[PDB]
RNA sequence: UUUCAAGUCGAUGGAAGUUUGAGGCAAUAACAGGUCUGUGAUGCCCUUAGACGUUCUGGGCCGCACGCGCGCUACACUGACGGAGCCAGCGAGUAUAAGCCUUGGCCGAGAGGUCUGGGAAAUCUUGUGAAACUCCGUCGUGCUGGGGAUAGAGCAUUGUAAUUGUUGCUCUUCAACGAGGAAUUCCUAGUAAGCGCAAGUCAUCAGCUUGCGUUGAUUACGUCCCUGCCCUUUGUACACACCG
């Protein structure tokens, strides 16, 4: 359980947030003489849902559509895992939730 | 692989089943006018029969004709697939058949009366020549 | 006797097998990432989920 | 060696040519280009080669790989691929005198040679099967 | 000369008759009964050679790829059902009729069973197919 | 009202040997139109008189088979 | 066309279903017998039985055992008019919902392999002018 | 060209020169427009134990002398089949469940079955090897191999349950329709038209919608002649505003 090839998985709904914490723990992968491999932009996925704007079924058939993107982006690390852990802590945000997985 | 001519071996008109036959369209499609031929049914018996489907009505000759309408009585002894009769499992004895111009109205019939007897819904609505199957009769099938 | 009749008949793989989140309709509903809402209670909660108007 | 990567597009379609230094190889994914199956279309990707003369492609080779797209639109990403593979080669590695010249009888025959055709489907709205098509009205 | 090299509507056209006239490929006791497809109304025209033309194109479409399964031969070979008043619709291909072919076609050689599913090209198979590629052009 | 001619005999194969080299251009529909014949038996006798020598391919197509006279 | 042969034999017609006469009819185990009936017949048994129609195959055959001078076997009701018919409930008279009323009906022999409410049609017939 | 102004039309360059294409949002008031059949949103009236509450069983919402609207197949050869060639994009996907997407192997003519494995996913299904399309053949103007209703018999899937056939497959049966009157709809560029595919509904069922891509045009780029709306002037005994 020493140095560690460590992958973290970022997903969130807005990107401002993740950029940050993305950008943070890269610049706090700079500092500390530690190889990083990312961020990586993976495929943003469009969660898109299309009702009817009508309550009743009155009117000209019109539709809203709603929309709600997903955005993942994976940081490979080589460090030990007690270094990475610390590094999340470091960079937590509300928004964005954080998967390690060895 | 070219053309060829033939003189009075051409015949205008077949009788085949009972059933005329014209004698100058292709064996496969000339077939499918005796009831209860289909397609299908004679691309098959003219390729068991070794009939090239090359050939029209008329140019086949006696030979060929009673081996055509013996295999179409007698398909299960030619290897012909049960799934691919007419009448498969039959109502009275069980058996795997296939029925052909003089004989298909009136198995029909009988399965006509064979409901109506039993007095089931299917053969309620075919006496009254309306759709069985459940199909609307709300808005199509208005003609006589 | 009776526990064995009421409610007795199977309500699973149906429209009545669900209802929605908020008014327990069951007409309209939406399965779509498991949202299991009416269509009319998902558009009163689309900003609160996180669904916006874009394109 | 004198190795050039560069890629042609139609609405989807997308082929990447890659043209290196050699005795004058010319395929389609893997294939010789005289034998694509839009054949009424073949000389779309002969128009590229009998332009120019084909005596400029005996230093090089190029093998493309298209994907995406349809059988129409793959054509036009390859013909596309082909013309700026050649122009992309002679203005690294030949005088850009040269470059110029061929690019010049490419654009005085067709724009779409060498510049990607920026038409892509329009999306469709509801009230009708297509993007301005609407369903029929009744009074 | 490689598979690749050569038109593929001919190439199958001489593969097919290469293996007519070999003889060893087993040929099922059905193949002048059965459709090809469910979608399909009639069976082949060709009686008595769609099998070894069939046989001929999917020994040629394995070549060019990696592991394809024989669903997938299903799918490619299948083609719009006629549904009466329905509109179209793609429907796969008879799945025994694959089957059997590269069943067939594994004891008489070119294929085998390879890892991580599918079915790949036997160290025999580019041998003999690059072989009928050169017996195709000389004329 | 067509009743195009399906079976060749022997008096309208040594007239067709005679007609068609007197041709323009003769096509399927051209041996269907002014032969009387139908298309099945256009079709045999165009691919036969290609390899006979009396006719040139001009152009070769499954739809549409375009041929002149060789003379 | 061969020829034309029509000879038929008086075998002392019997009814018959499916290559099976009357007589070896009857006697046969329900498991048996739906082994030469259609698809649908013979997916339901392999599905499970339910307590609906084994109860009411008892009650039938009860009923025919209620008389024994060989005149009807007196009527029983039922809700259940998925059933089907079977050669032991032969002759037996089962009074099948419609939704309103109970349409009485006899099992006759030709009856065998259809649905129990397929005889009692749900809707009076639409009667124009 | 123009009041030399706002602008407009042509070229050149340019990826893009129609607001670059398309949408989302969208003013001041308002309609007796539609919904209390989306709401444990509601006021009032009715009912409230033989319920108009709730539940079980079965049927109906599909019922058929008829008129109308949104659509799908077609009336053939610029085509049907039979083989062969073989290219997308938008998306979705599960655990002790109550069962997701399902490759690969093995059975089956098919529909489908079975055994394993991958995928909570740019990883696997999936390059969704889709259909139109292209090539080579059969057909040959014929209600014909166009068209596939209607019906008989049989084989599977889902589901407690398929009868009033859920749907799929096999054989047979093969009807009107031979391009459609008066009228009337949509549409200006990757647009119209075809052509399929995915997602929603969904245990099963898409001739429906929401999108996506493949092939891909003719003709204006003009006007107020018809039709609708807006503005100005005008008349008014209307202002609950001509439904006066
Ligand atoms: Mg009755
Ligand atoms: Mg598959
Ligand atoms: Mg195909
Ligand atoms: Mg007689
Ligand atoms: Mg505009
Ligand atoms: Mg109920
Ligand atoms: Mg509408
Ligand atoms: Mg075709
Ligand atoms: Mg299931
Ligand atoms: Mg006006
Ligand atoms: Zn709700």
């Amino acid at each position: 359980q020493q140095i560690h090839k460590i992958r973290i998985t970022l997903t969130s709904t807005k990107v401002k947030q993740l950029e940050n914490v993305s950008a943070n723990i890269i610049r706090n992968a700079a500092q500390y003489n530690i190889v990083k491999k990312g961020p990586v932009r993976m495929p943003t996925k469009v969660l898109k849902i299309t009702t009817r704007k009508t309550p009743n079924g009155e009117g000209s058939k019109t539709w809203d559509a709603y929309e709600m993107r997903i955005h993942k982006r994976v940081i490979d690390l080589q460090a030990p895992a007690s270094t990475v852990k610390r590094i999340t802590q470091i960079t937590i945000e509300p928004g964005v939730d954080v998967e390690v997985t060895i | 692989p070219l053309v060829v001519q033939e003189q009075g071996s051409f015949q205008h008109i077949l009788r085949l089943l009972n059933t005329n036959i014209d004698g100058r369209i292709k064996i496969m499609y000339a077939l499918t006018k005796i009831r209860g031929v289909g397609r299908r049914y004679a691309n098959l018996v003219c390729k068991k029969a070794d009939v090239e489907l090359t050939k029209r009505a008329g140019e086949l000759t006696q030979e060929e004709l009673e081996r055509i309408v013996t295999i179409m009585q007698n398909p299960t002894n030619y290897k012909i697939p049960a799934w691919f009769l007419n009448r498969q499992k039959d109502q009275v004895d069980g058996k795997d058949y296939h029925v052909l111009a003089n004989n298909l109205e009136s198995k029909l019939r009988d399965d006509l009366e064979r409901l109506k007897k039993i007095r089931s819904h299917r053969g309620i609505r075919h006496f009254w020549g309306l759709k069985v199957r459940g199909q609307h009769t709300k808005t199509t099938s208005r003609g006589r | 006797a009776h526990e064995n009749v009421w409610f007795s008949h199977p309500r699973n793989f149906g429209k009545g097998s669900r209802q929605c989140r908020h008014c327990s309709s069951h007409s309209g509903l939406i399965r779509k990432y498991g949202l299991d809402l009416c269509r009319q209670c998902f558009r009163e909660k689309a900003a609160d989920i996180g669904f916006n108007k874009y394109r | 060696t004198q190795s050039v990567q560069t890629f042609g597009k139609k609405k989807t379609a997308t082929a990447v040519a890659h043209v290196k230094a050699g005795k004058g190889l010319i395929k389609i994914n893997g294939s010789p280009i005289t034998l694509v199956q839009p054949e009424i279309l073949r000389f779309k990707v002969y128009e590229p080669l009998t332009l120019v003369g084909l005596d400029k492609f005996q230093g090089i080779d190029i093998r493309v790989k298209v994907t995406g797209g349809g059988h129409v639109s793959q054509v036009y990403a390859i013909r596309q691929a082909i013309a700026k593979g050649l122009v992309a080669y002679h203005q690294k590695y030949v005088d850009e005198a040269s470059k110029n010249e061929l690019k010049k009888i490419f654009a005085s025959y067709d724009k779409t040679l060498l510049v990607a055709d920026s038409r892509r489907m329009e999306p469709k709205k509801f009230g009708g099967r297509g993007a301005r098509a609407r369903f029929q009205k009744s009074y | 000369v490689s598979v690749r090299d050569v038109p593929a509507q001919d190439f199958i056209n001489a593969y097919a008759q290469f293996l007519q006239r070999q003889g060893k490929l087993e040929v099922p006791g059905y193949v002048d009964i059965v459709k090809t497809s469910a979608g399909n109304d009639l069976p082949p025209q060709e009686a008595e050679t769609w099998f070894y033309k069939r046989a001929a194109s999917i020994a040629r479409h394995i070549y060019l790829r990696k592991q394809v399964g024989v669903g997938a031969l299903n799918k490619l070979y299948g083609g719009a059902k006629n549904r009466g008043f329905r509109p179209h619709k793609h429907v796969d291909a008879s799945g025994s009729i694959n089957r059997k072919c590269v069943q067939a076609l594994q004891k008489i050689g070119v294929l085998e069973i390879s890892p991580k599913g599918g079915r790949r090209i036997s160290e025999n198979g580019q041998r003999d197919l690059d072989r009928i590629a050169a017996q195709t052009l000389e004329e | 009202k067509a009743q195009h001619i399906v079976i060749l005999d022997q008096e309208k194969y040594d007239r067709i040997l005679k007609d068609v080299p007197t041709y323009k251009y003769v096509s399927v529909s051209v041996l269907v139109d002014r032969l009387k014949i139908g298309g099945s038996l256009a079709r045999v006798a165009l691919r036969q008189l290609e390899e006979d020598g009396i006719i040139t391919p001009v152009l070769k197509h499954s739809k549409q088979a375009i041929y002149t006279r060789a003379q | 066309m061969v020829d034309a042969t029509a000879p038929k034999k008086r075998t002392f017609k019997q009814f018959s279903f499916k290559g099976v006469d009357l007589k070896d009819l009857v006697e046969m185990p329900t498991e048996e017998f739906t082994k030469l009936c259609g698809a649908r017949v013979r997916r339901r048994f392999s599905r499970g039985l339910d307590s609906k129609p084994m109860g009411l195959i008892k009650k039938l055959r009860a009923a025919r055992a209620a008389t024994e001078p060989n005149e009807r076997p007196a009527v029983v009701k039922t809700h259940l008019r998925n059933m089907i018919v079977v050669p032991e409930m032969i002759g037996s008279v089962v009074g099948v919902y419609n939704g309103k009323v109970f349409n009485t009906v006899e099992i006759k022999p030709e009856m065998v392999g259809h649905y129990l409410g397929e005889f009692s049609i749900t809707y009076t017939p639409v009667r124009h002018g």
